[PDB]
Formats: C-alpha cells, structure tokens, sequence
RNA sequence: CUGUGUACCAGGAGGGGAACAACCCAGAGAUAGGUUAAGGUCCCCAAGUGUGGAUUAAGUGUAAUCCUCUGAAGGUGGUCUCGAGCCCUAGACAGCCGGGAGGUGAGCUUAGAAGCAGCUACCCUCUAAGAAAAGCGUAACAGCUUACCGGCCGAGGUUUGA
RNA sequence: CACUGUCCCAACGUUGGGCCCGGUGAACUGUACAUUCCAGUGCGGAGUCUGGAGACACCCAGGGGGAAGCAAAGACCCUA
RNA sequence: UAUCGACCGAGUGGCUUGCUACCUCGAUGUCGGUUCCCUCCAUCCUGCCCGUGCAGAAGCGGGCAAGGGUGAGGUUGUUCGCCUAUUAAAGGAGGUCGUGAGCUGGGUUUAGACCGUCGUGAGACAGGUCGGCUGCUAUCUACUGGGUGUGUAGGUGUCU
RNA sequence: GGUAGCCACGCCACACGGGGUAAGAGCUGAACGCAUCUAAGCUCGAAACCCACUUGGAAAAGAGACACCGCCGAGGUCCCG
C-alpha cells in the first residue's frame, strides 16, 4: 500500500493495545547501532530533523534505518560510531478491506508520529562524517523533506 | 565596469552601430556585439567595453566580448591556423579543395564524395598528407576546420576500430 | 480492435464542387533558366490510340527494343498571343499593371471579348519598362487564345482565352521578347514552345458525373454479405461519433463527382507533328477526323474528347529528357470494336 | 486605398500589444488611425515560445473556421480588434477607421507614442512582427 | 526482386488450390501466404504469376501432404501483360516447389513456364522444359 | 457517510467574483443628489500605461476561497541578497615556463617486482624543492604525471551557512 | 465433394420509385426564442449562461452527427 | 548505473476494478462486431540520433519524433486471449467503454422447454442448453453538393 | 456473339531541392585568467515544421487589380438546334 494512505496525522491516536489485537509485530530491527557498548561520548552528533508532521510506518523505518546504517559500514561492521532511531511505531493503521457499510478497518500496520522538526535519527562520530552521506539516504526513504543538522561540531 | 583594449600598431579599428570592424595585414573582420547595456566604442587607440551593469550575466558577456576582439587582433595580423592530418587505414582518402568547399572521395570506400564548404575567407591549402586552415576571422577559420573533421564522423560502427578521417593536429 | 486503414479519398481536392472555368488555369509555372520563352500551349482532346515505341531509357534492360505505349491525341493548331500583360509586386502580392496590345486580330475573337478599337501600344509599353526601372516588375504573361475554328471536329468558333507566363533570361532580354510575339499578330505554334520527348504537365476538368453517392465518388466500400440485403447497399456506415454533436466535412458524403480542374504531372510529350497520321479508322468516337497540328502525350489527358487542355513544361520532372523517341508504328485502327 | 487618417501611428521597435492598446482607447474615441510599418513592431520575449503561440494559433480550426492572419497585417489589425468591442456598432465603426500598413505608404512619417517604443540597446529577448510571418510561412511582400 | 518484365493481374489468393508442376511428390498445393506483401484492410492476399509463395501441401503421397513449403508461381489463367501490349494467359494455375536457396526441390518440372519466371529463378528455368 | 456549534442558501435582492444557491461587499419602500464597500484603474470596461525601490526571463506570472485555482519526493556554479572561517602585494587562486634531484632498483617476497602484485618499515643527503611515491602506465623496466620549489602574471581567492 | 458476387471488389444493365410538371392532398410534432462552433460553467451530459471564434439572406437535393430526436406517466430496481 | 534491478519513498493518468449515489425511472437501448470520421502519445514500424558486456552482421538499452503505416487467417458471441502463415511493423488509448431515428442480433435479459443443484411445494439459480420481435414521411441544427437574391456599384474578357 | 457508353481486373501520373528546428555532433566563448557546444554569438542536424506541388477561394465590409467595349445602345434575356 502507497504512504498516501497513512502519512497525514488524520485520524485519533489509536495506540491501546489492551482494546486492539492482532498488530502486526515490527519491521524495525534495531534502535541502537554501532559501538552501543559506549556512551555518546563522541566529538561531533549529527542528526536526522524531519521537517514535516507526518506519520512513518515501520515499513519506511525499517527502510531507511538499514539504507542509513548499511551504508554507514563504510567505517566498518564494529567501527567507532553509534546510531539511534528514537521513535517507535505506537499507532496502530487500519485498512478497510459491504461496501462502506460497517467499514472500521482491521489492523494491517503501524507507524510512528513524527512532528516537524523533531529528529528522527541521531548519530555520534569522530570527524568522520560519511554519516551526512548515511542521512541522504535515509531521508531518501521517509516520506517528509528532511534536513541533516550537525549538533556539536566547529571543526568545519 | 568597464574594460579598455589598447589596440596594437598595424591595426585599425571602426565602430558603426553594433558592429565593429577591425583592419590589419592580414586582412580584416567584422563582428556584432549586442547585449543589453553594453556599449562598445573607440576612443582614440583603444576600444572600450563598458556598462553600468554588473551582474553575472553582464560580467559574462563583457569578458567574451573582449576575447572577441583581442581575437580580432591577432587575426588582422599574426592571423589564425588550424593543422590536420589525413589518416586512412585500408581505403586511399582523397582529400581536395575545389571552388570554394574541401572534397573527400572514396573515404571508407564510399562511391559518394563528401564535402563541406569554407566559411568566409578562410584558405585551405592542402600538401601530402597535411592540411592548413587559416584566416583572419577566427570563428569562420575555427568552423572550416572543425567542419573538415566533423565530415568524416561515422555513427554507424565502432570508431575505436574504424578511424579514417581527417582529424585537426594543431589548435591556434 | 479494428484494423487500421487509410481514409477513403483524398481531402486535397476539395471541394469537390463544379469547375468555375472549363477553361484550365495553371497555378504554377516553371522556372526561369533558358533562354526567353511562353510557358505553356493548349490544345482540343480528340482521342487515343496506342504507338510502338523504341524503348530509349538508358538504365533500363529493354533499352533499343519495341514497346507499345498508349497515347492520348490532342489537336494543337497555332494560338495567338494577344496582349502583353505585366504584373508589379506590391504590398498584397502581385496586382496586374498594364496590357499591351495587336491590331490584327482573329476574325471571330469578337465572340468572347470585346475587341479594341483604340489602344496605345506605347504608352503602356512605357509604363511597364518604367516600372522595370524601379524595380517593381512582378513576372511578365501573355494573354492568350485559341482558334477551334481549325478544329472541325469542335462545334465552337469562339476562342478560349488564358493567361501564360512568360519566363527566360533577364526580365530585360524577356519583355522584349515578350513584346515581339504579340505585335507580329500573336500567332505561334506547339513547335515554339515543346520538343517531342519532353515532360508536360497536362491539366484539363475532368470528365464530368453529375451526382455520385460516396462508394463511387470516395471509393467507400458497399455494405458487405447480410448489410447489404436490409436495406442499405452504398451508404456509410455513420455520418459521425456522438460527439462532436455535428458532421465533419471529412465524412464522405454525396455530391458533384467530375468537372473539376486537375493538372496532371510529367506527361511525356512523345511526338509533335501536322497532318493525318494518327487519326483512325472510321473516326476517333465522338470527335471526328484529325488532319492538322497535332501532339501524342503519353497516357491519359483529363477530361472527355473536345475539351480544351493545357500544357506546360513540367515543373517537378523526374527523369531527364529524352528527346525525340523513335516511333516505329501508329495505330491507325477503328476505334469501334 | 487613401485613409484620410487622423493620426498616422510609426509601429517600427514599437510594443505591438501597447501601441495596440492605445489605438483601440483612440478609434473610440473617434479617431482615425493609420498603423505603419507593421513588419517592425514588436512583442518581447523568448522567440521560440512566442512563434509556439502564433503556431497554435494558426493549428486551430475546423469547419465553423478560427481564421488566424499570418502577415504584420493583420496579426497585428488582429490584435487591435481584440481590444474592442467589434460585434457592436459603436467597436465596428472604430475597428473599421483604423488600417494597419507594411511600410509607410503616406508622405508624412508617422508619429511614436509614448511608452511604447523598445530599446534596442537594452533588450535582446524580443521578436519582429516580420519574423512571426516568416516563420508562420506568411509570402515575404514586404 | 528483379524486376519481371511484364504487368501482373494476381489470379491467386490466400486459400487458393492450385497444381503442382513438379515431381515432388505433391500434386496439390493451398496457398498460405506471399513473399514480401502487405495488403490492405478486408484484402485476401493475392499472389500471381512470378511471385514466391508460402505453400501447404493438399493432395500427394503421404510423405509430402501437409508439409509447409515454399513454392513459386510459374503458371495462371488470368492474362498478364509484355512489354509489346500482348497478354498472355495458361491453362491452369501451377506453382513449383522450392527450397531455401530458391532451388527446385523436385527433379523435372511438368508443364510450360513464363519466361518471366527465369528473371527471377534461373535455376527454376533451368529446369524447366518448355518456357514460354 | 454520519455528528456538533455557528452563519448563510433554502425563503435573500443589489455590487463584485468571466459565467456560478450558500466566497467577498451588502441585508432592500419609491424617487433623487452625493460619498463610499467589496473589488478595480493598459484596452475590451468606469478609474493610473501613478510614484520611490527590488527581484524575475520562465510568458514563471497576470488564478483570494474552489469538485473547479495542481504541482511532489528528489535535484539546481540560473540569478539576486546576507553572513561566518581561512589564504593574500613578504604575491594568494588559476594558467603558462622551469626544477622535480642522490642513498635506493628500500627490505622482505619471488625467476623477477626497480614509486606504484603483496607484507613491513616509511628512514638521510643535497637544497629553493622533490613522497621508503598520490594516479596512470610495463611482463617487469621505461615513459606521462603529480605531490613539493622557483619564475612570469597581478588582485582578490577559497571554504561553509542562510 | 460439388457450386457460387457471401467475400477479395466492385461494375454494367432491367423494371418500379426517386427528380421536374398538372390534379388531388393528409399525419407525426410544436413553452418560447433559435445561423452556429470551440472551450468553460451549471443539478456533475448547454443552440439559449461566460469567454472567444465564426456568421449576408432565402431556396433545391442528400445521407441522418446533434436536438441526452419522436413514439408509450420504465415493463428492470426499490418503495406502498 | 551495457543490461537487470528488491525494499522504501514521491508522483502523473483516468485505459481496468472498486467506492459514492450528484444527474436521468411522464425511457439516455445492452455486449461484441461492423461501417465511417476526428484525436491522444506512455512510439510497434519508418526518419535522425546516444550508449553498449558496440569488430562486422545482428542484437540490447536509451533520446527526438504522432507525417504515414500497423494487414490476412483457425477455435470462441466474445472483448480478451491462444494458435498459423505473411510483414518494415503487423503499438496501445480517447471520442455517451464514438458509432442500433447506420447495420447485425451471435452473447445478455420476458413469455415455451430440458438437465444438474436447491426447495415439501409454487418455484429458484450471478449454472448449462434449444427456440424466441429491432417502430417513425427530418421541424431545427450540422455537414456534403446545387441554385436564387441583396451588398460591394453599365458590360466583356483575363487575373490577384 | 457483341458496337458505343460506363467501368477495373486494364492503362497513365503522384519530386528534387530550399529555409528554420528537435534529440544530437560541434565552433568561438565568458562568468570562473584554465576548462566549458551556451550564458550573448555561430556551423550543422529528423519520415516531423515552413516553402516547394495540387485543389478551393472577390462577401477578403480595406467587399480587390488590369485591358477593352459601351452609356442609345456594349452587353444580356426570351426564343430556336
Ligand atoms: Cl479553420
Ligand atoms: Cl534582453
Ligand atoms: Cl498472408
Ligand atoms: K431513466
Ligand atoms: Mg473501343
Ligand atoms: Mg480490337
Ligand atoms: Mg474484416
Ligand atoms: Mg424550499
Ligand atoms: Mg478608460
Ligand atoms: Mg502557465
Ligand atoms: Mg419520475
Ligand atoms: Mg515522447
Ligand atoms: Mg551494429
Ligand atoms: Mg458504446
Ligand atoms: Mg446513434
Ligand atoms: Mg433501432
Ligand atoms: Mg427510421
Ligand atoms: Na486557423
Ligand atoms: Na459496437
Ligand atoms: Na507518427
Ligand atoms: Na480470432
Ligand atoms: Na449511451
Ligand atoms: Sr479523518
Ligand atoms: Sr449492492
Ligand atoms: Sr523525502
Ligand atoms: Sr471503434
Ligand atoms: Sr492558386
Ligand atoms: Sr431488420
Ligand atoms: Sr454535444
Ligand atoms: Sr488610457
Ligand atoms: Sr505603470
Ligand atoms: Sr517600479
Ligand atoms: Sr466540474
Ligand atoms: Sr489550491
Ligand atoms: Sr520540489
Ligand atoms: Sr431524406
Ligand atoms: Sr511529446
Ligand atoms: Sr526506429
Ligand atoms: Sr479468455
Ligand atoms: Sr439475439
Ligand atoms: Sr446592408
Ligand atoms: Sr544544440
Ligand atoms: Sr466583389
């Protein structure tokens, strides 16, 4: 199914999952990547700012995520970096698939709620940016515009 | 801005509208530089390309402007020439100058002569293996050239394999 | 999904509406090159016959061998060139300027126009080489007319005029040329103007068919097995879609089919003669016999026997001239049977 | 021909759609006015897209007829009845006491009205009533 | 192809039975399609004296029937016309088997054949008995 | 499709919006003069071819709202404007000319590998420079280069953000 | 299998109409206006509204594109 | 990155299908075909080009480009599709899924009848099967052809 | 069996070349000293565009041009074959 369908915050947050079953599990491999064994201790953080509301299904998360870090294996499967998506997939999406009669949908997927302006990913390096790189990727899969913003780095 | 070209000493240069006409041994060029707020004039000795614009689009045109007419110069007296050569591997090219366009027979084995004809005062003098473009008029000595080379392009097979033609040696 | 196919006749011929001249009138002439010279001739249809011929094309396998060719006779006795018309180029194309005019004129010229009693010949002649000399000197024609009366087999007596460019050298070398034909009295002959073997644009109005329904007229197909027994048997299937609510003129549709003006291209001039050689037994069908000025174009000419064609030296041919093929027979056998 | 026109208007490196705007406001106002040297006026602008714009203007059509002028002529009369009301008796009288000409086939040489005159020296982008006509495939006979 | 010297009025078409003038083994053969044509919207493709056809084997020893085959058409009895205007027609409408090199297949071929047919496939004249 | 609050259409003229139930002005006795509203002032068509200034070259645009007026993700040494860091008349940036040198063909490896197959180290002389060689190139060499230095030239250049 | 215009692909001809003239002489249909065309708009399928384009009037013959043509208060479907 | 190309993401079309129930129930005739006319380009062929894992020949992929062309046949009512031989190629789509006051009437879908299944039965079936009707003299408008008048403002002829 | 006539299944005719472009190949050329097919300029280049060719066309309301004849008579209508 096309984002069309499920990127605008249109509906209530449908989320309690002690009244909805049967969510399908998430496409989303991991939230910590690289040397997650250390601390954000890094020189230089930049970050993902998505600058739209939108929602993203796991399915473009998971996209983009592996777009990004996969290619951030350009320092090495255990390089010296670390990777973080923050959000996760809360909203449960519906599909209606009797016509429009008793049309509530039933659970087919679920995304998370991404406000403008929020980073979606954040990234420590040294001044080793080949992150900025992993970004256009990753923004390359998500349906809002996206700006790479560099957190703590004077070392232009 | 404004550019001045101090012109040398066997030349002599004319303004008339929009068009400039520049003299010396070797001949003579006329050209036309039009473009919005440039005017071009001859004070004295010297040619001036000047305009109270100075935007990227303005600057652009003021410095081709100038290299037109320093080109101008050097055609008038040291004069302008292109080299080539004649290069055919299994077919015997003949390459000719008659009336006023170069003609190439049996190029690759074709029955049909290929030809091109010579911009403007341009002398084409042929010798051997060796061919000489020359003239005044840069643009039209520089196309007659190009022209010559362009004449024996081929599309239809592979070039790396397949390379009889004349092509230009020498650049002014 | 329904088979393509081209449309049924062509739109280039329309409207496809009675003749307004049954005179031909060429909208074309040939390009100045030679020496001065009229372009163009006319002549009466009279008929055909067919004519063996040496083949004489050099790239082709029966070069020097017998080939029958089909031929179409029209009677062509000497015109004369009447006037002298000028044409100045002006701001809306070109606009007639002036005439120059004979005094001897045919005996029966005075059937169709009105002939002069009193012109100035000079006076006009002066007023084209002053426009000449400005430089407002659009083409030179004469006007032009014919004599059926040297042509029994044509009822009429009164002269077909037309218009017929003047082309050559300078405009200079041309006026006077010009000039020269008319004072004499006008006359001269297909010999003047064509060389048997040369191309000719022929254009005549057709034959003419009163009403024709759209099969016959546009070539449309008939209602084809079980169509054609319930009622319909040559009437097009629709006049048009839904929409546009309205018929294009495209549909073909019945009408006058015939008796319009066509100039056919590069007819070949296959022998100018005088006499009786090419008239048949019996008499060519509805016309009579021929025993005069005479030319045998190759193939068809359009429009039925009597009517006036016109020729002209091709002006898009597409083979070099062969002049003077050799006829080794003509057909001299009745026509009926 | 003779106009006896009250004004005798010089299109030569003249805004066509300006000067027309200011002949149509003057036939209304009663005058008579003679447009010369239409195969000069001109229409700023990209070359190429202005001729796609004439182009199409000429492609148009069927049976009813959208007939479209290819001469200086009338692309420019053309363009002045656009600015009136010609379907009415008091836009026809005016549309009808203004003539447009290739040339000037009067004495006097006309006038230029203000604001409508282009500078050559500082526009390059722009095109000639002339070469619209040529392109148009119009007979050269001016 | 060579041009065939004489104006043909095709007598054949698509579905036509015609014979076969040789000694292949094949006594009749439908014509399926021509050589090189293209028609027109509602046109039976139709093939005449001269033309190289795609043929199917109808009448003949077992071996032979219902092989597909292409043949050449030597005979036919609508009027075709030479050069000096006389026309000139056949008793019956034939074709001679032919391979791949526009040989024949069989040995000896029965019946006239058009002289026009030998400025095309000589070999198919040179075999022939009697050209007219 | 189905709620809710409200104003409108329905049952609301007249002015505007090309036309146009509910968008804008406006709520309206007749008649008259005047001044505005919305919306307009190049012509069609009443009023500006108004003023100071900037941007745009695509006819972008000349389209408030909209079933009705599209234009997206992704890209852009098109052009205008603003800012930050650094280099620069002790001569920058680019171009052109010249120099690019010895130990040494480093050692190991291997038949061989000599800047450049691989591994390891990556040193010192001369000097204004010149790598235990960044990129081609050879079977390997060679050869072209380039880093680096000097000259000619002479004014801004370069990197990044909005 | 045989035969053939069913078809390729249409042609010519025959008789009766059709067309012109004398005489006779209805019906269907009609809110009005009406020379339209391309677009748009509008209850979303306009000769009539908007913007353009085109348009001198009237008459003869024609084949029927449109008048969501004319004909019968849809017989399908739902509702009572 | 010749070529193929997953995931995910952004769109355009209005050709399929679905949804809605705005228009029409004092009627806008249905599928397919046929005939005849116009068009669209997301191009199958033809013209001119670029790249190649381009020697050539031939392919493969891409670009401009809608002038012209894109046909005949076997089963099936078919649309579609499968199949055969030809071909430069035998492209797709819009026009009330163009076209019944043009045709056809094979399919659909009345009244007769049989079979299977279902039903106690009448009878039914988003199953199959045989049979089963196609009205009208054109008022306006539209176009194809033909005339009579008026305008421009005596006549003939030739032209633009 | 077949004349005329009408017909096709018969027979005749239906370019070459200019001009301007697209994709593309290039020249000169700057912004940006170099480079650069492009920004100004230019040389080329499609069955496509324009012309060339054919057909219609003085009701083109700017309702056209030329020549001659005529205004007591040019020309036309009716009539007749
Ligand atoms: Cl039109
Ligand atoms: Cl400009
Ligand atoms: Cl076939
Ligand atoms: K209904
Ligand atoms: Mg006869
Ligand atoms: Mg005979
Ligand atoms: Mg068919
Ligand atoms: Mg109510
Ligand atoms: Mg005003
Ligand atoms: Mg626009
Ligand atoms: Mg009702
Ligand atoms: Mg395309
Ligand atoms: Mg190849
Ligand atoms: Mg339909
Ligand atoms: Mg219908
Ligand atoms: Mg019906
Ligand atoms: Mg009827
Ligand atoms: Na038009
Ligand atoms: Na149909
Ligand atoms: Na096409
Ligand atoms: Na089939
Ligand atoms: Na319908
Ligand atoms: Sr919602
Ligand atoms: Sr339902
Ligand atoms: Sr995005
Ligand atoms: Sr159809
Ligand atoms: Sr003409
Ligand atoms: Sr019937
Ligand atoms: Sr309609
Ligand atoms: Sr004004
Ligand atoms: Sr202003
Ligand atoms: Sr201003
Ligand atoms: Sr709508
Ligand atoms: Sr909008
Ligand atoms: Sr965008
Ligand atoms: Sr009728
Ligand atoms: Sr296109
Ligand atoms: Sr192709
Ligand atoms: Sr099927
Ligand atoms: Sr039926
Ligand atoms: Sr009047
Ligand atoms: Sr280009
Ligand atoms: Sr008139």
């Amino acid at each position: 199914k096309p984002g069309a369908m499920y990127r605008n915050s249109s509906k209530p947050a449908y989320t309690r999952r002690e009244y909805i079953s049967g969510i399908p599990g998430k496409k989303i491999a991991q939230f910590d990547m690289g040397n997650n064994g250390a601390g954000p201790t890094y020189p230089a953080q930049v970050e993902l700012v998505v600058e739209k509301p939108v929602q993203i299904r796991h399915n473009a998360l998971e996209a983009a995520r592996v777009a990004a870090n996969r290619y951030v294996q350009n320092s090495g499967a255990a390089a010296n970096y670390k990777f973080r998506i923050r959000k996760f997939p809360f909203h449960v999406i519906r599909e209606n698939k009797d016509g429009m009669r008793a049309p509530f949908g039933k659970p087919v997927g679920t995304a998370a709620r991404v406000h403008g302006a929020n980073h979606i990913f954040i990234a420590w390096v040294n001044p080793d940016p080949n992150v900025e790189e992993a970004w256009r990727r990753a923004k390359m899969k998500v349906t809002p515009t996206i700006n790479i913003d560099s957190s703590p780095a004077g070392n232009a | 801005p404004r550019v001045e070209l101090e012109i040398p000493e066997d030349v002599d240069a004319e303004q008339d509208h929009l068009d400039i006409t520049v003299e010396g041994d070797n001949g003579s060029v006329t050209r036309r530089l039009w473009y919005p707020d440039i005017d071009v004039s001859v004070d004295g000795d010297t040619v001036v390309i000047e305009s109270d614009e100075d935007n990227a689009k303005t600057m652009s045109t003021i410095g081709t402007f100038q290299s037109h007419i320093e080109n101008m110069f050097h055609g008038v007296t040291e004069g302008w020439e292109y080299g080539m050569e004649v290069f055919y591997s299994h077919f015997p090219m003949q390459v000719n100058v008659e009336g006023d366009e170069v003609v190439i027979e049996n190029f690759l084995g074709e029955k049909a002569p290929r030809r091109t004809t010579i911009h403007g005062d341009t002398d084409v003098e042929i010798d051997g293996e060796e061919l000489t473009v020359s003239g005044p008029d840069i643009e039209a000595v520089g196309q007659t050239a190009a022209d010559i080379e362009q004449l024996t392009r081929i599309n239809d097979k592979d070039v790396r394999v397949f390379q009889d033609g004349v092509y230009i040696t020498r650049k002014p | 999904p329904q088979p393509s196919r081209p449309r049924k006749g062509s739109l280039g011929f329309g409207p496809r509406k009675r003749s307004t001249s049954e005179t031909p009138r060429f909208n074309s002439w040939p390009s100045d090159d030679g020496q001065p010279g009229v372009q163009g001739f006319a002549g009466y249809k009279a008929g055909m016959t067919h004519v063996v011929l040496v083949n004489d094309e050099p790239n082709s396998p029966r070069e020097g061998m017998e080939e029958t060719v089909p031929v179409t006779v029209i009677e062509t006795p000497p015109m004369r060139a009447v006037a002298l018309r000028a044409y100045e180029d002006t701001p809306y194309g070109q606009r007639p300027l002036t005439e120059v005019w004979t005094d001897e004129f045919h005996s029966e010229l005075d059937r169709t126009l009105d002939v002069p009693e009193d012109h100035d010949p000079d006076a006009a002649e002066e007023q084209i080489r002053d426009a000449h000399e400005a430089g407002d000197l659009g083409d030179l024609r004469l006007i032009t007319h014919t004599v059926p009366d040297a042509v029994p087999s044509v009822p009429k007596k009164k002269p077909d005029v037309m218009e017929t460019r003047v082309g050559g050298g300078s405009v200079s070398d041309r006026l006077d040329h010009a000039l020269d034909i008319v004072e004499d009295g006008g006359e001269h002959a297909m010999n003047d103007i064509f060389r048997a073997g040369e191309y000719a644009d022929v254009a005549g109005v057709t034959k003419g068919k009163g009403t024709q329904g759209p099969v016959k007229r546009w070539g449309v197909q008939k209602r084809k097995g079980k169509h054609a027994r319930q009622g319909w048997r040559r009437r097009i299937g629709n006049l048009g879609p839904w929409n546009p609510s309205r018929v294009r003129s495209t549909v073909p549709q019945q009408g006058q089919t015939g008796y319009h003006q066509r100039t056919e291209l590069n007819k070949r001039l296959i022998d100018i003669g005088e006499g009786d050689e090419p008239t048949v037994d019996g008499g060519f069908v509805n016309y009579g016999e021929v025993d005069g000025p005479y030319t045998l174009v190759k193939g068809s000419v359009p429009g039925p026997d009597k009517r006036l064609v016109r020729f002209r030296p091709a002006v898009r041919p597409n083979d070099q001239p062969r002049l003077d093929p050799e006829v080794r027979y003509v057909s001299n056998e009745s026509n009926q049977g | 021909a003779e106009f006896d026109a009250d004004v005798i208007v010089d299109a030569r490196d003249c805004i066509m759609g300006r000067v027309a705007s200011q002949v149509a406001e003057q036939a209304l106002d009663g005058e008579t006015v003679a447009v010369v040297n239409a195969e000069r006026a001109v229409i700023t602008g990209r070359e190429e897209q202005i001729v796609e714009k004439y182009e199409k203007r000429v492609d148009i059509g069927n049976d009813n007829g959208y007939f479209y002028p290819k001469r200086p002529d009338g692309i420019f009369k053309r363009t002045i009845r656009g600015m009136l009301p010609h379907k009415k008796q008091r836009g026809r009288e005016a549309f009808e006491s203004v003539r447009v000409y290739l040339g000037n086939p009067y004495d006097e040489d006309g006038e230029v009205l203000d604001g409508t005159s282009l500078d050559r020296l500082s526009n390059i982008k722009f095109v000639t009533l002339g070469e619209i006509s040529e392109t148009l495939g119009a007979n050269k006979t001016w | 192809m060579e041009a065939l010297g004489a104006d043909v009025t095709q007598g054949l078409e698509k579905g036509s039975l015609i014979t076969c003038a040789d000694n292949t083994g094949a006594r009749e053969l439908k014509v399926i399609s021509v050589h090189g044509y293209s028609g027109t919207k509602n046109r039976h493709p139709k093939a005449g004296l001269g033309d190289k056809i795609t043929v199917s084997v109808t009448k003949g020893t077992p071996e032979m029937r219902r092989q597909v085959l292409e043949a050449v058409v030597v005979r036919q009895r609508k009027p075709i016309r030479r050069p000096d205007g006389t026309r000139v027609k056949f008793e019956d409408n034939a074709a001679v088997i032919v391979d791949e090199n526009e040989d024949p297949r069989g040995t000896e071929l029965k019946g006239p054949i058009a002289r026009e047919v030998a400025q095309r496939f000589g070999s198919v004249a040179s075999a022939a008995t009697m050209i007219v």
